[PDB]
This record gives structure tokens, C-alpha cells and sequence, in this order.
């Protein structure tokens, strides 16, 4: 599998709690963290 | 830069007028930076350690007394550490007594409490007693590197605008240079004033003070262990069990 | 039930300082004792050390018999709680250590002490001095010596900002201490009384060297 | 039998002080602590905060443990209580306020004190400056900016007849207070000790900025 | 929480108006500054919820909405 | 045998554990110390 579901939740996780704070970058989280993100949510 | 200062007395016109020369006053404010005596003991232990690396001597500290079989390393780590001590002491002879011998001591049964270096002359020749259990020990014993020893405002504004040296090993490297430098006054007393001032000197350390600051107070740099004031915990208390009704009138040390 | 955690890593740093093996001084209480003998009776292969801790109670009931095998395998025990050498002499001042600390009453403020009651000969400095003297010289030297101060610029410059962020005061510190612990165990071992006033004396010396 | 109406109005009353979600000074006396314990516990849908507030009675007897749904529900309870956000640290600064007042000795006169032990890392207000200072730098600005101030006679006169009847010094009490209690809040939430010397001499400040 | 526009004007309006009050000369305000808005108690400052600071490039204002709606 | 197997266990520890403790090493260790780990990872 090329997905590393784990992981994939873990970013996806981060950012959207981050985002489900706050409403800024936060520059930290890079491009990748947000495709991350947007993959694990494909994929779940 | 100079700068001119004149006094007037409601008497006369007449003005007398003296010159100040600010270098004076600059000497002080640098000698009174914190930065610039870090700076000052830090780069003595980077020429040490520089010093030691141009000598192969690139091996931790603690990884070369630990070797028992390979004497030659630790006799030269000592030599060199007693012959940068000296021109420290003497910036002009940079090659130290032209012949000494060492011996290596691995036994409490003939170790010395509390000098791990020791000198001595056999009728022909000086002879330096290294202790290398006790140096062993010195150097492996762990040290507190996360206490905090006593700016945060500038920490404040800027937060809001390859040899691999460890801590521990600097460290040693200081343990080490502060042993050889004790064993190196001793040294000097033994050389300038004789064998039996240097024993007499190893049962009482007071008399560093009247042999040293005659002719080193005003002549060499100053001592590593100078840089801070070393006070003994609670050393009134432990020291009530000797207790002198004195009356001291060659209080020769403060 | 207990928190083998914990006490683990009380015991540790209890018996780090009671061992000299570091110079790290955090205000040790009551409870790191408790914490600490409490762990050694629990753990079944520090049944030996707590033993022969616990044995310290009365002055009068002294070590228990260990065969070879039990000192090398106490040796191993201690060596694997402080994961660093540690001999026997390390398990004596452990012994002296936790020994003064029982006896001594429930107090409000830490009591400082030194060094005492480890390895017949009660000496001086001097007999020592003598003594092992001779002993030293009875040794012939294995090398004979019969220098470059390099000062190059961009080498000290990098030592330097290697060296830069090192708190200066606590190495010093550390330097220090290690020194004044390795004397007084020197002395200790060698039952020779400990002079402190030379030693305090040492420092007084380099403080009038300075102002001069 | 008690009166449902005077119990209930008691407890709403002292949780609003107690909770830091009221500026209003009224002098509470035992009484209202007896009342507002005795109606928690009357009331069905208050026993789970009945019992986290009876909890306190004993320094060493910590929360109970709630599952998230008891904790909603809990919530719900104390808004409707107050009729009014309420949240988690609103219930934590209930919690220390009443255990801080039933461990004390009754007394003749009321005692004042400053909100403490609510929310591990006790810092200062100089490493939180550092510390959450860049995670604010982190955060990238929403807004970019790159102004009237209308001197309208008649306007300004209606707004000056609509704030005529308010007295002045009562909403300079409540803004003042509002202002001191939040920063209160979010010192002992963040964990950092408020030093009220420092706000003081803000007001210090004031006082001898006026007279100059 | 969802419309920033007006918390930034509501602060750069009052700061506008007490700069205005200290000095009765000048209407506009630093005709160039940026805010951020703060939702976290993890990067909140106990007591002073509006705060400056220099990106080295801009003045940058740090406004604490929870801490400003639990005042008011 | 030719491989002290024992031996050449600690060595390949005190590295890799050294290595990953601490990404940079010194003269603490010796290309004989790290051919001592490679040997051992080969034989087990």
C-alpha cells in the first residue's frame, strides 16, 4: 500500500485540529502536511 | 582621544586646566565586561585544546588516562600541559624543563591525597608522580550539565525581532588544566626556593601567597582559578570542631 | 501497589550523590530515602544492596558475609542502576553515606558533612607524605622527555563558537567539585584526616593572588 | 423541607463569584456556602456537581473521573444555573475557589484572596513572553491594513442623552475589574505567577501620570 | 470568529482614536500595520491581550479574541 | 571461527547506540571500531 494510513491520519490530524482552532498558517504545517492531510481524507 | 577639564575659583580669571586620557577609562570598561573575561579564560582553554590537537592528543581526555598500557600518551599529555601552564606564567620560553622523567602511579597503596601530581629530584634528574586512578576518577565522575548557575529581557526583545566538543568534554579539559596548574605552583615553589620549601609547601598551601605574589602578581597573567571566588558549603559549621581563641597579628591571608 | 518508575529514578539520584559519582546537588528529602529503600527491597536483584543498607541501622551490626560471586554481582547491580569505575570502595562510601544519613534525626534544614568512616592506621598528611613517598620513588619512570603553540587564527576562532555557548560558571562549578570530591575520597580511603582549612586555604590563596 | 427558590438563588449567586463570571461585590457569608451545598445536593441534575465540589473537602481526594457525555452534561447544568463561555476552566476555577473556601477556618472577617492552583510547567511572565512569542510570530496576519472622527454636534448630543443617566463610576468599577479578573484568569490558567505589584503600579502610574 | 475584517478595523479604529486623543493632530493612524488574531490559550499573554511586535519588515498586532470576549 | 562473536557485539552497540544518540561522532571511536559493527551486523 503507498499509504501509510497511520501516518496519513497523524498529519491529517494535526492540521485539522490546528485549523479547528485557529484560522492562520501557523508556519510550522508545510505544503506536504496539507497534502497529507488531504490524502488521508481521500483515503478514509 | 583626551579629554580637558578647567576649574574656576570667583577670585580671579585665572583657570587651571588638566588633560584625562579616556584610553585609561576604556582599559577599565573592558576589564569590567563579563563578555570580555568568558572570553579571555575561554580562548586559554581553546589554545589548550588546540595545543593538544597539534600534539595528536585528539582523544577525549577520559578515553586517554584510561588506557593503562600506553604510557607515552599520558606522559605527554602532562609535560604539555605543565609546559603551557609555563609560558602562560612565562610568555617567553616556549619549551619547558629539557628533561624530566614520569612515573605512573596505579595504586592507592603509594597515591597521594589530594596532590594527583607530584615532583620530585632523585639526585639527577626532576621526577613528576602522575596518579592516574585519581585522574581516572576525576574525569569520569558525571557532571551537573543542566543546572543553571546564577539577560531574559534581551532574550525577550531578539525572540520578538568541526571537532565535536560536548560539554563534558570541555569540562575535563578544565579539570585537567586546573590540576596541572595547582601541580605546576607547587612545581614553581620547588624550583625557586627549594625541596624544603616544596614540602613544607604541600602541608600548607598558605604559603602560595608570599612566594607567588612577590615576583607573579606583577609579572605574568592571571590564574585560572582566579576567575571565581571557590567557597566551601557551610564551612563555618564543619570547621567548629577547630575552633582557635586567636589572636592573629601575621594575618599574612585574608 | 508503588510507581517502580519513580522510585527507580529517586534511587538513582540518591545514591549518585551518595556515591560521588556526580556532583549534581539537588535538595535531597526524606522522601528520596524513602522512595529509594522502598525500590531496593522491592526489586529482587537489589536484595543484596538493600541489605546492605538496611544493615547500616545499628551501628554495631557491621557488613554481611558476601561470597566473591555476591560482590561481583552487587558490583553489577549498582553499575546497572547508574548506568555509567564503580568498585568496592564505591559500595563502602554508599554504605558510610546511607549509614550517617539513618542515624541522623528528623531535621528542618539539610546538614552538611564530609566524607568519613570508609577503609586500622589512623594518619597525617606528613607519614603519608613519607611513606607513600619512598613507595613512589621505588618505581623507576617508563618515559623520558629530553613545543608547538600554534595560534591560528581561524582554529581558535572555531574552538571558540564551539565553546561559546558553555555556561563557563558551570563548568568551573563542575571542575571544582570534581577535584574537591576526588581529594576528599583520596583522603577518606587513605584514613587520613581532611584539612579543610588548607584546602578553603588553596582558594583563599588564588583570591589575594588575584587583587595583586 | 427548604425553599427550592432561596437555595437556588443563593447557590447562583456565590457560583457567580466563585466562577469569576460576575464583577458583582456581595459580602457571602456561611450561610450562602450552606445553601448552595444543600441545594446542589437537593436537585437531581446538580449531583454531579454536588459531588466534584464535595470532593475538595480533602486536599488529597482529586476529581472525579467524568466521560466526556458527564461532562457535557455537567456543563449544560452549570449554564443553566447561571442562565447566561462556560467551558472546562470555568468548572476548574469553581473547583479551586470552593475547596479553598471550605479548607478555610471559620473567621470574623472575610478573607481576600487571588486565584491559584487551576490547570505542571510553573513559569514566569518573562518565558511565556519568549515562549508563546514566536508561536504568535508563527501565525500569519489575517488582515492587512496600508479615518473619520466626525465632530457631529447633535449626534454626539444624543449619544451624551442616552449615557447621561449611567453612572460613570460604576462602569469605571466594572471595566476595571472585568479587566483585573480576566488577566487574574489567564495568569493562573497559563500557570505563571501574577505579580500584583505589577499591576499596581500600573495604577500608580496613573495616579501620578494625572497630576503632572 | 469567522470574520476578522471587523475585529482588525475595531482595534485599528480605537488605537486610531487614543493616538488622536494624545495627539490632536494627526487622523490617520501608522498608515501601514497587520494583524493577527488569537483563538489559543497556547499563544495568549497573561494580561496584555493586545500586543506589538516587529516582523522586520512591518508592524504586526496581536489581538487575544478569547480573552477580549471573556471581558466583555 | 574467525569472528569473536561476542566481541563484536558491544562494538557495533556502542556506535549505533553512540550514532543514534548522537548523529556527530570524534576521535572517541576508530574506523577499527566501526569495522568491528560492520563485521558483526554481516554475521548476524
Amino acid at each position: 500500500e503507498l499509504i501509510n494510513m497511520r501516518r496519513y491520519r497523524n498529519a491529517a490530524r494535526k492540521l485539522i485540529h490546528h485549523y479547528s482552532l485557529n484560522s492562520t498558517s501557523s508556519t510550522e504545517y508545510k505544503i506536504s502536511d496539507v497534502v497529507m492531510t488531504m490524502i488521508f481524507l481521500l483515503r478514509s | 582621544n583626551k579629554v580637558r577639564t578647567v576649574t574656576e575659583i570667583v577670585n580671579s580669571d585665572e583657570k587651571i586646566q588638566k588633560t584625562y586620557e579616556l584610553a585609561e577609562f576604556d582599559l577599565k570598561n573592558l576589564s569590567s565586561l563579563e563578555s570580555y573575561e568568558t572570553l579571555k579564560i575561554k580562548l586559554a582553554l581553546s589554545k589548550y585544546m588546540a595545543m593538544l590537537s597539534t600534539l595528536e592528543m585528539t582523544q577525549p581526555l577520559l578515553e586517554i588516562f584510561r588506557n593503562k598500557a600506553d604510557t607515552r600518551q599520558i606522559a605527554a599529555v602532562v609535560f604539555s600541559t605543565l609546559a603551557f601552564i609555563h609560558n602562560r606564567f612565562h610568555p617567553l620560553v616556549t619549551n619547558f624543563t629539557n628533561k624530566m622523567e614520569f612515573v605512573v602511579t596505579e595504586t592507592n597503596d603509594t597515591s597521594i591525597p589530594g596532590e594527583p601530581i607530584l615532583f620530585t629530584e632523585n639526585e639527577g634528574v626532576l621526577l613528576c608522580s602522575v596518579d592516574r586512578p585519581s585522574i581516572v576518577k576525576m574525569l569520569s565522575r558525571e557532571f551537573d550539565t543542566e543546572a543553571l548557575v546564577n539577560n531574559c529581557n534581551v532574550r525577550i526583545a531578539k525572540t520578538f525581532g568541526d571537532f565535536s566538543i560536548t560539554e563534558v568534554e570541555a569540562t575535563q579539559y578544565l579539570t585537567l588544566l586546573l590540576t596541572v596548574e595547582h601541580a605546576y605552583l607547587h612545581y614553581y615553589i620547588f624550583k625557586n626556593y627549594g625541596v624544603f620549601e616544596y614540602c613544607k609547601s604541600l602541608t600548607d598551601h598558605s604559603l602560595f601567597t608570599n612566594k607567588l605574589r612577590s615576583t607573579m602578581s606583577t609579572k605574568t597573567s592571571n590564574l585560572l582559578l582566579s576567575k571565581f571566588k571557590f567557597t566551601i558549603e557551610d564551612f563555618d559549621k564543619i570547621n567548629s570542631n577547630s575552633v582557635t581563641s586567636g589572636f592573629n597579628i601575621y594575618n599574612f591571608n585574608k | 501497589l508503588i510507581n517502580m518508575r519513580r522510585y527507580r529514578n529517586a534511587a538513582r539520584k540518591l545514591i549518585h550523590h551518595y556515591s560521588l559519582n556526580s556532583t549534581s546537588s539537588t535538595e535531597y528529602k526524606i522522601s528520596d530515602v524513602v522512595m529509594t529503600m522502598i525500590f531496593l527491597l522491592r526489586s529482587e536483584k537489589y536484595h543484596s544492596l538493600f541489605k546492605l543498607l538496611e544493615t547500616t541501622f545499628d551501628d554495631y551490626t557491621c557488613r554481611p558475609q558476601m561470597t566473591q560471586v555476591q560482590t561481583d554481582t552487587l558490583l553489577d547491580a549498582v553499575r546497572s542502576l547508574l548506568e555509567m569505575t564503580i568498585d568496592l570502595t564505591t559500595v563502602d562510601i554508599m554504605r558510610s553515606s546511607f549509614a550517617r544519613c539513618f542515624n541522623s534525626p528528623i531535621m528542618r534544614y539539610a546538614k552538611i558533612v564530609l566524607l568519613q568512616n570508609v577503609a586500622d592506621k589512623r594518619t597525617t598528611l606528613e607519614e603519608l607524605l613519607i611513606e607513600r613517598g619512598e613507595k613512589i620513588q621505588m618505581l623507576q619512570p617508563q618515559q623520558y622527555i629530553n613545543i608547538p603553540f600554534c595560534d591560528d587564527a581561524e582554529f581558535l576562532n572555531r574552538l571558540l563558537k564551539h565553546i561559546d555557548p558553555y555556561p563557563l560558571s558551570r563548568m568551573y562549578y563542575n571542575a571544582a567539585n570534581t577535584m574537591f570530591y576526588t581529594t576528599m575520597e583520596n583522603y577518606a580511603v587513605s584514613n587520613c584526616k581532611f584539612n579543610i582549612e588548607d584546602y578553603n586555604n588553596i582558594f583563599k590563596v588564588m583570591e589575594n593572588i588575584r587583587k595583586h
